[PDB]
RNA sequence: ACAGAUGUCCUCGAGAGGUA
């Protein structure tokens, strides 16, 4: 795993480029877990951006990053897939759970040569809410005490996420990923990998049985996943009971995760190793038949994947699809700065 | 208390006489100031009957030849040089009875 | 130079152990107590071969406790300072003092009246270093060393080397 | 520290109402009060006896706690 | 054993722990050098802070063998005790050397009267001793001239920028050069110098040192710290630090209350037996720990309050404790009358401040700054309750009953006594007692601000001083809920200026010839601030030495004209000393930043001595910014031993590497907030200890003898971090469900 | 029961006894980990017992009459 | 040395090794020990010792010494318990 | 801790004799012919440094695949050796046995011999002679020139005079140690 | 949580480390939990063995143990049936009790 | 620079008068 880039989207939607806009910290002493803090607070106060936003799985600060990363740069990476973190986590999770739970919608583009792929309430604004009182914003140790008081009685937003580039790959098959980090756990490095030192927050309930404890195992497989699928060493839970109170908070790093799930019933122990190989054979069926463009200003074709009936039923559609002329015509996913750098070189 | 040496039960007592070397060796200090807290009578005078080498005499001072108070101080041991040799009172008999049985002239 | 003895050690088994595992208990046991003990009789215990054959006995219950006491029969190698014998060495510090020549889990040191007077100290050299006419040992060297110290054996030993009499050097 | 120390009570309530005794010992709630004419020790509640002067007064509750002296 | 100690013993005893102290083997005459990377049995250790005052005075005129020889005798003694006390923490990251030097205004106030006491009875028994001689040369022995002139060591000379400090300081970076170079161990090891020249007290320059440490965004939570030092109050500064892994090393005073003081002449009645027994027994010193992470769960236990609108912070809870803890008592104001005993008023100001905070809204200071309403109510409830204490004060005294004297006429006892201590001080006149009040209050007002911002945020004023010398008596500061508290930042005194603002006696040579002239002279300009006779000794309770001076102020203007006026004819050599100067940095051959450091300064740029390197904490440690030294340290060269006769071995430059350190600027406030990723120690206490802080114990009242008995059975307390979860196991489930099971 | 009441409910005492020696005269530090006999030059060979502070008195008393108590923790059977 | 399996004691448990097997099972079970019988309701460790003894469920070994200094092992399960 | 019964009056023999020195005269505990726990009679072993690095490397690498197999059921030159040592030492014996790393590499670095048969071709060749063990061990862990040489660096070598065929096994045992 | 003052309840607790802890000093009624492998010495209850001695001791039946029975009143009573092998009347006779302190010592006690 | 108090049990050899 290596990073290539980051970019910052904050409010009006303009994707900012090289921004630590945010930078969220992670800072919860075990006084303040002891104090026994509600996360219901202020429910009909939460200000979504969201529902503004002109497209969920927009890349424009992705695209605008690479281009910059290619400027600096010389020669092309070699990675093809390209993702922002949605459709790689339902595609791998797809196998392991009833494909009812997800739905599927790929628009898979061969710009280039390159593959560009575009695809309750009270919990998640618990959950938004227990993410906002576990960071302040700028580092601890700059920021004065009356931010820290305050932090109590803030408010809730959904924006301003910090999103780095993250290059991986197993075997010939390489690719990238538009991972959002929404937390750093240790001191941050200005031009350096900071993926070994970034973390990664979230919630969950308690547990009561066996029933229980192999929910927060099938939460716990999730996250590795999604952590694993990036490179995010920390993943860090916050347990919440009936009355949305924060009772615990801990720590899974990597490395021991794997091993906490073999020592435990053996659907969980094989999940891994039947994740990893699916996942294999999915980038091996992707890498098959897909057409390369090569030299720039070729010939381009849009392709769609949905997911029925435990098989990825992909048919090549024609040019009188509206879908094809919105795409390879319209640059609903494209941008003239991707035009504009293939005429570049070529 | 925590002791590293093993722990053991006594499985034979040998009996005998001290030699002068061995009580000489084992003792930690030589006694010969017939005076005990001699010292303006505040502290135990060095070398005397009450000498500190000997162990912890009262209150909490740990005693110096262990470097621990009277709960573990078994009571070291001191010796004193006489100037001539001296009748052991319990031996008289046995000492003239083997007299008697050798010669006093030669050791036959 | 190293020996392969056939020592025992006694350990008092905990009743709260007595299960079928008190076998393998004892077992690491033995390993995390043995290894590493600088005994005075005997010296180090580097490492124990035959763990799967070493036997152990019926253990007899204290009088005392319900503890019992397990006489184990082991066969670990040993290694001995002992005296009276030459041995090479590789340093690892140098003062006024002298050098501290370290062999194998070792640190034998040499005092100011037990090399000859063909060593002076000095510092102009990068490592610290006894310098004179044909004598060249520094931080890491080559150096042959006789001990014929007195070891105390105190719960640990310990050895002093001289390096009077030619083939005492680094050759 | 605890007011309830040396101080002549009267035990009220129970098998030993109206006898007259003197708190030795105290701790946590329950409070050891002599006898006077029994040679026994009884342990009850502080709050149940009430107290009075060494000399001789008038009689009053635990609300000495508040006032922080005797009588 | 102070009254301190004996205190924090009885109301907290586990914090009291032994000490392993390693013996080296000898065998056969020689003595085994003991290792040092060797894993220390007192627990691993990371930064070790050490106040050189605190060795050095010790060891020069000591109460058993004064050095016969030069100084040499107490550089070598010096020498030896560092390498001991080296060898008994065992720093492995990084060493950190400091001896007092600049201090501010307000320290001259105690400091100036505690020197000239001692010179004062220097000087007397001088005199007595020269009457003894006198006394003995009329029977008609006859004594060489040398033994008459064989005088004390003169301590009141040991003071900052004296040529001492500089023999002191040149000494010391030899013998850690050496240790460094000789020393396979050290490699790892930084060792910083803060010579005399640096301002500081000698533990404040540890505050400031610990501050700008944790001024990096990557310094590790975890790291251990060592300070050692004689001052009592050194044990409750450090708790201040907001540092859990913390721990205070210092001798054992329990023993060292009945040690061994024989006279040298019973030494040899027994000859060799009890020579080598003294000799024996005096070579090995008990020490103790002083745990502060026990202490916190101690502090937490007892500081609980039920029933508060706030919310009940651990951080901010030692924070009013440690500030109540100093208006008690420090060393930078006069002891109030109230609190005299400053044992017992402890728990009576502990148990006013658990009755008034439910009355109160907020806490009792917030980072240094005092909440002005907040207080003013406390010691509003203390004078309420100061009538009781003082009736109880004099009942105990009229109990224990059944140079001017002050105290004694004042009579305070009886009724009416709020102007009759006033009297004792100033004129019977109404007026001026309310004015002499009013100001009184202000300037306590003020001073207790200072020492709360110098001992939290750092010094602020520098040049603040307290002109009175008795405290205002109960009920004080009665109105001054108007006031507010802005102190200016002034410039440190030069070397010259804090040595002759400490005013040395007559006795005292240390100045140069043109100050010793001025001063001797009986036509000088500050004549009336040096008094010859020093009547000024006054009891005030209390007995022998702990009486206080009543001499006169010095005035700053005039001494500022007075050095103005001397510093043109001084020679250059000497004025070349008055530069404030920066803490020298020493760093092994091998080290981590070492290769960066030969890379960018000293090295081929040759820049024109401005180039800086700031480095953090991730590499090595010890983060700071580096910068040229101004000595004359150069690569490839050689350092002169000053030792003379100590058979030091010469070294070169390319073992040791010199630079200048100055300490990183504090971004914000320097606030008291435990660091994110901090992992908890191991839990030690019980409930049963919790409950017995909590209930009011009468010194145990001897009931079982719990105070003292078996107390190396405590044994040693794990340090460190211990378990990667920062977070104790509650409810929750997965690793606490597993715990849960395992435990039940 | 005769031996707990004899030890455990009257007096129980724990002595470092000398392999070579049998007597008592052993140095013991325990909190520096050292058993040293001046009289052998005995460091490894140290054990300790648990006898009742009488017979102490009474092996001390014997010693002092110029009788040595040796005790020790084997048989001599095997030769 | 032992006696191989030409025992010649009595294959019966005598009084005292009854006593000193219950007692040395009671603290055993009294301390933190794994028990091998269902405690069914009981909780006395003597008790609890005496119904491990009475399906010989007691992993104990008797050894009996000659006055010469021999000695032969009996096991718990193999002796008869008639008093 | 010991292997050998009293015998010879070990209680009070006081100094039995002076702890070992260069000419032989063996210590109380570590004499000839040791007693086996099995049985009884088994001399001393002959042990030399080489043979000591290949008895600790071969009881690490069975260790090895003992718990590799539990665990599996449950479920250039110098350089290169340094590399194989320090990652078999890693996780095989645990624990913290600082110790077992500096006679690793001193084993290491010192290897006379470094493969099974030399090592088998000098004690076949040491076993003619009937020299005490301590000897033999001396003799192939150090290497030596010289007949007056060997003889002051390993005293109690007297009983050799005629120095010829000790020349002789001396450059067998040189060209052995060279043919590395 | 009884306390040393009634009858059912204990005096001490003996940790694991060695401290004891006096339950009538500190009291306090606090919750204290007692980890397992902790020592309690707790007041003799009933059906408890002890040892029951008349001086002389002339024969074995002079000792033997008896069963533990609280009675309100400050005498010890025994079998009528019991005084023949002690040899006691009830015109002023005293008589010992020892307690065992462990669990083997009761063992042999009540099966010996 | 610094530094004024506490740890719980004391008899010991005898003599006399009595109880089972
Ligand atoms: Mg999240
Ligand atoms: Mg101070
Ligand atoms: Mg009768
Ligand atoms: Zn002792
Ligand atoms: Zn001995």
């Amino acid at each position: 795993p290596k990073e290539i880039g980051f970019y910052s989207r904050t409010k009006d939607e303009e994707y900012l480029i090289s921004d630590d806009t945010n930078l969220n910290y992670y800072y919860l002493p075990d006084a303040e877990l002891d104090r026994k803090l509600d996360l219901s607070s202020g429910f009909q106060k939460f200000k979504d951006y969201y529902k503004d936003f002109e497209d969920r799985c927009s890349l424009r600060g992705l695209l605008e990053t690479i281009e910059s990363s290619e400027r600096h740069k010389g020669k092309k990476i070699n990675a093809d897939i390209i993702t922002f973190r949605g459709i790689a986590r339902k595609l791998i999770s797809c196998a392991f759970d009833s494909p009812s739970f997800n739905t599927v919608d790929l628009r898979i583009v061969s710009f280039n040569g390159q593959l560009f792929i575009k695809e309750q309430d009270l919990n998640v604004f618990t959950g938004y809410k227990f993410e906002t009182l576990a960071t302040l914003s700028n580092p601890l140790q700059y920021t004065p005490r009356e931010v820290i008081e305050k932090r109590t009685k803030r408010i809730v937003s959904h924006g301003d996420e910090y999103i780095s580039v993250v290059r991986t790959g197993v075997g010939n098959c390489k690719l990238i990923l538009g991972a959002e980090v929404d937390c750093i756990f240790d001191f941050k490095e200005n031009g350096r990998d900071n993926l070994k030192h970034y973390a990664e927050l979230k919630c969950t309930q308690q547990v009561a049985n066996i029933s229980d404890t192999h929910k927060f195992e099938r939460k716990l497989f999730r996250t590795w996943l999604q952590c694993f699928l990036v490179g995010i060493p920390r993943i860090i839970y916050g347990f919440k009971d009936d009355h949305y109170v924060l009772k615990t908070v801990e720590e899974f790093s990597t490395e021991e995760v794997p091993v906490l799930l073999k020592n435990n019933n053996p659907q969980v122990g094989s999940a891994c190793l039947e994740a990893i190989k699916w996942y294999g054979l999915l980038t091996e069926w992707l890498l098959k038949m897909i057409p390369r463009d090569e030299d720039p200003h070729s010939q381009i074709r849009a392709f769609k994947l949905v997911f029925e009936n435990n098989h990825l039923r992909l048919s090549e559609i024609e040019e009188s699809d509206e879908e094809y002329s919105g795409l390879i015509d319209g640059e609903h996913i494209l941008s003239n700065g991707f035009k504009e750098w293939r005429k570049s070189l070529k | 208390q925590y002791s590293s040496a093993p722990l053991r039960t006594v499985k034979e007592v040998q009996f005998g006489l001290f030699s002068p070397e061995e009580v000489r060796a084992i003792s930690v200090a030589k006694i010969r100031f017939p005076e005990t807290m001699d010292e303006t009578q505040t502290r135990a005078k060095i070398g005397g009957l009450n000498d500190p080498r000997l162990g912890s005499i009262d209150r909490n001072l740990k005693c110096q030849t262990c470097q621990e108070g009277m709960n573990e101080c078994p009571g070291h041991f001191g010796h004193i040089d006489l100037a001539k040799p001296v009748f052991h009172v319990g031996f008289i008999a046995k000492i003239k009875k083997v007299c008697e049985c050798v010669c006093m002239h030669c050791g036959k | 130079m190293f020996f392969i003895k056939d020592l025992s050690l006694n350990i008092t088994l905990h009743p709260s152990f007595f299960g079928p595992r008190m076998k393998q208990y004892l077992k690491t046991k033995l390993l995390e107590e043995v290894e590493g003990s600088c005994t005075g009789k005997f010296g180090y215990i580097l490492c124990v071969l035959d763990y799967d054959n070493i036997d152990i006995q019926r253990g007899r219950i204290l009088p005392t406790d319900g503890s019992a006491e397990f006489n184990v029969k082991y066969r670990a190698v040993v290694f001995k300072p002992f005296k009276g014998e030459v041995v090479d060495g590789t340093v690892v510090s140098c003062s006024q003092h002298g050098f501290e020549v370290q062999v194998g889990p070792m640190k034998v040191f040499v005092t100011k009246h037990l090399m000859p007077q063909d060593l002076t100290f000095n510092a102009g050299s990068n490592p610290p270093s006894y310098q004179s006419s044909e004598d060249v040992i520094t931080i890491k060297s080559r150096i042959r060393v006789k001990i014929e110290g007195c070891i105390s054996q105190v719960s640990s030993i310990h050895a002093i080397g001289s390096i009077k009499e030619d083939y005492l050097g680094a050759i | 520290r605890e007011v309830a120390l040396g101080k002549t009570v009267r035990i009220r309530s129970a098998g030993y109402k109206g006898q007259l005794g003197i708190v030795k010992d105290v701790n946590g709630d329950k409070a050891t009060v002599e006898l006077h004419s029994k040679n026994k020790h009884i342990t009850i509640d502080k709050h149940k006896l009430t107290y009075y002067n060494r000399e001789g007064g008038e009689g009053i509750t635990y609300d000495e706690l508040v006032n922080r002296r005797g009588r | 054993v102070p009254s301190f100690f004996r205190w924090l013993s009885r109301k907290y005893p586990k914090i009291i722990s032994p000490v392993l102290e390693e013996q080296p083997q000898i065998v056969d005459g020689v003595i085994l050098p003991l290792d040092y990377s060797a894993s220390n049995p007192n627990g691993e250790l990371d930064n070790l802070y050490l106040d050189m005052n605190g060795i050095v005075h010790p060891c020069s005129h000591p109460e058993n063998k004064p050095p016969p020889e030069t100084e040499d005798e107490m550089l070598l003694a010096v020498f030896e005790y560092t390498n001991r006390v080296l060898n008994m923490a065992r720093p492995r990251k990084v060493l950190v050397m400091a001896v007092d030097g600049v201090a501010p205004r307000a320290k001259m106030n105690q400091q100036r009267a505690r020197r000239f006491r001692s010179a004062r009875d220097a000087q007397i028994e001088n005199e007595a001793r020269e009457e003894i001689m006198r006394q003995r040369e009329e029977v008609g022995e006859i004594i060489d001239d040398a033994v008459r002139n064989k005088k004390t060591w003169d301590s009141n000379a040991i003071t900052p920028g004296t040529p001492f400090m500089d023999k002191l300081a040149a000494a010391l970076r030899y013998w850690t050069a050496f240790k460094l170079a000789t020393d396979p161990g050290w490699k790892n090891l930084q060792v910083i110098i803060s010579d005399a020249t640096v301002p500081g007290e000698g533990e404040h320059k540890i505050m400031n040192f610990i501050r700008s440490q944790r001024a990096d965004p990557e310094y590790n939570p975890n790291t251990t710290h060592c300070i050692y030092g004689l001052d009592a109050d050194l044990i409750f500064l450090g708790l201040a630090t907001h540092e859990p892994h913390f721990k205070i090393l210092r001798e054992d005073v329990f023993a060292q209350d009945n040690r061994k003081r024989n006279n040298l002449k019973d030494t040899i009645n027994m000859t060799e037996e009890e020579k080598q027994f003294l000799q024996k027994q005096n070579s090995e010193q008990p020490f103790l720990w002083l745990h502060i992470n026990v202490l916190r769960e101690y502090l937490s236990a007892e500081l609980w309050v039920p029933g508060l609108p706030f919310t009940f912070d651990l951080e901010r809870a030692i924070d009013d404790w440690v500030f109540m803890c100093f208006f008690c008592g420090n060393d930078f104001l006069p002891h109030l009358p109230c609190l005299d005993v400053r044992e017992n008023s402890i728990d009576i100001l502990l148990d006013i401040w658990k009755v008034v905070l439910p009355k109160l809204k907020t806490y009792m200071t917030c980072d240094g700054v005092l909440n002005l309403p907040s207080v003013e109510t406390l010691l509003q409830h203390l004078g309420s309750r100061e009538g009781d204490i003082f009736k109880t004060r004099h009942i105990q005294e009229a109990r224990k009953k059944e140079v001017f004297d002050t105290d004694e006429f004042v009579k305070l006892f009886e009724p009416g006594y709020h102007e009759r201590y006033y009297t004792a001080k100033f004129h019977v006149t109404p007026q001026d007692i309310e004015q002499l009040r009013k100001d009184m209050v202000k300037c306590y007002i003020e001073g207790v601000a200072w020492v709360l911002m110098y001992y939290y945020q750092g010094c602020a004023s520098w040049n603040w001083f307290y002109p009175y010398h008795y405290a205002p008596l109960a009920t004080d500061f009665h109105g001054f809920s108007h006031l507010e508290i802005k102190f200016e930042e002034g410039t440190p005194f030069l070397p010259y200026e804090q040595l002759m603002s400490v005013l040395p006696a007559a006795s005292g040579h240390a100045l140069p010839k043109i100050f010793r002239s001025l001063m001797s002279e009986p036509d000088s300009e500050i004549i009336d601030f040096y008094p010859e006779e020093f009547p000024i000794d006054m009891n005030g309770k209390k007995m022998s030495w702990q009486g206080i001076a009543l001499l006169p102020f010095i005035d700053q203007d005039r001494l500022l004209t007075a050095v103005r006026a001397q510093y043109p004819l001084l020679s250059d050599a000497e004025r070349a000393r008055n530069i404030r100067g920066e803490p020298v940095l020493l760093i092994s051959n091998k080290n981590a930043n070492y290769e960066r450091f030969s890379k960018k300064l000293y090295s081929k740029e040759n820049n024109n001595n401005n180039v800086v390197v700031k480095f953090q904490h991730f590499k090595s440690g010890l983060s700071g910014i580096v910068s040229k030294d101004v000595e004359g340290f150069e690569l490839n060269g050689k350092i002169v031993c000053p030792i003379q006769g100590g058979s030091l071995p010469n070294l070169s430059t390319t073992l040791i590497l010199k630079m200048s350190y100055r300490l990183i600027p504090l971004p914000s406030r320097n606030k008291s907030i435990i660091l994110n990723g901090f992992i908890p120690s191991e839990p030690v206490l019980t409930a049963y200890d919790l409950d017995s802080i909590m209930y009011k114990y009468n010194n145990q009242n001897y009931s079982r003898r719990w105070n003292f008995g078996n107390d190396l059975k405590q044994n040693i307390v794990p340090v460190g971090p211990k378990g990667i979860t920062q977070y104790k196991p509650r409810t929750g489930g997965y690793r606490a469900f597993f715990y849960f099971a395992e435990l039940s | 029961f005769l031996k707990e009441r004899l030890m455990e409910a009257s007096d129980a005492f724990r002595v470092h006894i000398c392999g070579i020696c049998g007597l008592m005269t052993v140095i013991a530090k325990l909190n520096h980990n050292q058993f040293e006999c001046k009289g052998c030059d005995n460091k490894i060979d140290i054990y300790q017992i648990h006898i009742p502070y009488a017979a102490k008195l009474l092996f001390q008393e014997l010693m002092a009459m110029n009788i040595t108590p040796r005790l020790y923790t084997d048989r001599s059977r095997d030769f | 040395a032992i006696p191989k399996d030409q025992r010649a004691t009595t294959p019966y448990m005598t009084k005292y090794e009854r006593a000193r097997i219950l007692g040395t099972r009671a603290l055993q079970i009294s301390m933190n020990a794994p028990v091998f019988v269902d405690l069914e309701g009981e909780t006395d460790p003597l008790r609890i010792a005496m119904k491990e003894l009475a399906e010989k469920k007691i992993p104990l070994v008797i050894r009996r010494y000659l006055p010469d200094g021999s000695f032969e092992d009996w096991s718990v399960e193999e002796l008869i318990v008639d008093l | 801790s010991t292997s050998t019964f009293q015998t010879r009056r070990r209680r009070l023999k006081k100094v039995e004799e002076e702890e070992n020195a260069a000419t032989l005269q063996l210590g109380q505990e570590f004499q000839l012919k040791q007693i086996n726990h099995q049985g009884e009679e088994e001399e001393l072993i002959a042990l030399n440094l080489s043979e000591a690095r290949l008895v600790i490397k071969e009881a690490l690498v069975e260790r090895r695949r003992a718990f590799k197999r539990s665990q599996k059921k449950h479920k250039e030159t110098r350089e290169k050796e340094l590399e194989s040592i320090d990652v078999l030492l890693e996780q095989t014996t645990g624990g913290n046995n600082k110790d077992l790393k500096n006679t690793m590499q001193y084993l290491t670095n010192f290897s006379r011999f470094r493969d099974q048969e030399t090592v088998g071709a000098v004690i076949q060749l040491l076993k003619s002679t009937g020299l005490h063990p301590f000897e033999v061990a001396q003799l192939g862990s150090l290497a030596c020139d010289t007949a007056d040489e060997a003889k002051t660096l390993i005293p109690s070598l007297n009983n050799k005079i005629s120095d010829d065929e000790l020349e002789r096994i001396l450059k067998e045992l040189s060209n052995l140690e060279t043919l590395y | 949580r009884n306390g040393p003052n009634e009858h059912p309840g204990a005096k001490y607790v003996i940790r694991d480390s060695g401290d004891r802890i006096d339950l009538r000093y500190s009291k306090r009624a606090g919750d204290i939990q007692l980890q397992y492998g902790w020592k309690v010495e707790r007041h003799i209850m009933d059906n408890d063995p002890v040892l029951f001695n008349r001086q002389p001791s002339l024969h074995k039946m002079s000792m033997m143990a008896h069963r533990v029975k609280v009675i309100p009143y400050s005498t010890f009573r025994l079998n009528l049936s019991v005084t023949s092998p002690y040899n006691a009347d009830f015109d002023g006779d005293e008589m010992n009790l020892h307690v065992p302190q462990s669990e083997e010592t009761r063992a042999e006690l009540s099966q010996l």
